[PDB]
């Protein structure tokens, strides 16, 4: 899912790569925790 | 869904009614690429799509 | 040729601890939690 | 005399990018370019 | 149809509203049904309200 | 002869090793197909019927 | 198992011939080849000339996985026939790729 518009409902996850076992999780719109969004977090970012 | 712990993994384009008025039958024949570059995690997938 | 006299102690500070190790921990981390009946280890979803 | 040296360094600098271009591929795979610059190699391995 | 059908529940998800339906119990189908209305099946990765 | 129960193919083998105790794998899917010449016992007369 | 060097003329030979044996019973409807592989250099152009210059065949190409290989020559073997091409990347994305 590529947009925050589609990621929205619930997706299939693989335990140990199989696809016969498998669990339901919902999929969320998430964000990078360092990014380079405003100059700020930029320098967070860069510190790392 | 999610009220038991089994969950239903049921289409209605997968069931077979659905697919003898989708269409007409047919004679298939699928190819499977078994070259050296396949072997991987992409090997793995096809096994499962064929 | 400078760093040679120090290179001779890296060495032999590694041998000493890699033996205390061997006597200290040989054959120790060798089990690991399992889903019973199975040969599955058992996770949580980030843990190691 | 001086262009003897300038032929030679632009015949390894040849040879390295050729050895850069070269694409890995798993077992016993090939690509048509591979081919070709293992045909190329009998030109450094002769000039040189 | 695979949602939970106790009042007390109210997702109300956007776009959508959903009914409680009554549910006599049936023969010739060996199950509660109501016959007010059809039931709607979303498969579980798809969402709905797309 | 016909009966509810799926018609089986090949002698089931599953890995007890292997199975997790709460992922729910899928059941069956495939139609119920047994054939004339497999309801009743085969002769040849009545492959010409 | 996976070994070797890749052909797309001999495995679209093969293909074809499976698909005229007539004497064996057959749907003889739709008439379809679909071919699961990762990249592909060449096209084959040649194959399909002949085993259906009229386009009788209609052929499906599926990439899968996470790969690097080119996919042009695929999708246009999908688009010269009369077919689709269909992207595999992941298990979830088998079941409604594998149905369409
Ligand atoms: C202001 O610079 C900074 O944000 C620093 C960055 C982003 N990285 C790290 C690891 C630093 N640090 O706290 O050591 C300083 C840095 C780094 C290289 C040289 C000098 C300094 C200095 F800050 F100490 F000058």
């Amino acid at each position: 899912k590529m947009t925050e518009e589609e990621c929205r409902g619930y997706y299939y996850v693989y335990k140990d790569g199989d696809p016969t076992q498998m669990e339901l999780r919902p999929r969320q719109w998430i964000h990078n925790d360092f990014h380079f969004d405003n100059v700020l977090s930029a320098m967070m970012s860069l510190f790392t | 869904s999610r009220t038991p712990n089994k969950i239903d993994l049921y289409d209605v384009r997968r069931r077979p009614w659905y697919i003898q008025g989708a269409a007409s039958p047919k004679d298939m024949l699928i190819l499977v690429d078994v070259s050296g570059s396949v072997s991987g995690l992409t090997l793995k997938l096809i096994r499962t799509s064929v | 040729l400078p760093l040679f006299h120090i290179a001779l102690l890296v060495l032999f500070m590694v041998i000493i601890y890699a033996i205390i190790g061997l006597e200290l921990f040989k054959g120790k981390m060798h089990k690991t939690c399992y889903y019973i009946g199975t040969d599955i280890v058992a996770t949580v979803e980030n843990e190691k | 005399w001086k262009p003897f040296e300038t032929i030679i360094l632009l015949t390894i600098f040849a040879n390295c990018v050729a050895l850069a271009v070269y694409l890995p591929m798993p077992e016993d795979d090939n690509n048509s370019l591979n081919l070709g610059l293992e045909k190329l190699e009998y030109f450094f391995l002769t000039v040189f | 149809a695979k949602d939970d059908l106790d009042p007390e529940k109210n997702d109300s998800e956007p776009g959508s509203q959903r009914i409680k339906p009554v549910f006599i119990d049936d023969a010739n189908f060996r199950r509660q049904v109501s016959y007010q209305h059809a039931a709607v099946h979303i498969p579980t990765d798809i969402y709905e309200g797309s | 002869n016909l009966q509810p129960k799926p018609i089986g193919v090949g002698i089931p083998t599953i890995n007890l090793r292997k199975r997790r105790p709460n992922v729910q794998n899928p059941k069956s899917q495939e139609p119920v197909t047994l054939d004339f010449l497999d309801a009743e016992l085969e002769n040849d007369i009545k492959v010409e019927i | 198992t996976a070994k070797g060097i890749t052909d797309y003329k001999k495995g679209f030979s093969f293909a074809f011939e499976q698909l005229l044996n007539y004497n064996v019973s057959r749907a003889n409807c739709n008439k379809i080849i679909m071919l699961f592989t990762d990249g592909g250099e060449e096209r084959a152009q040649e194959i399909f000339a002949k085993y259906n210059k009229d386009k009788k065949v209609r052929v499906f190409t599926f990439s899968v996985g996470q790969h690097n290989y080119d996919r042009g020559p695929i999708q246009w073997m999908a688009c010269e026939n009369k077919g689709y091409y269909y992207e595999i990347p992941s298990i979830g994305a088998i079941r409604i790729n594998t149905q369409e």
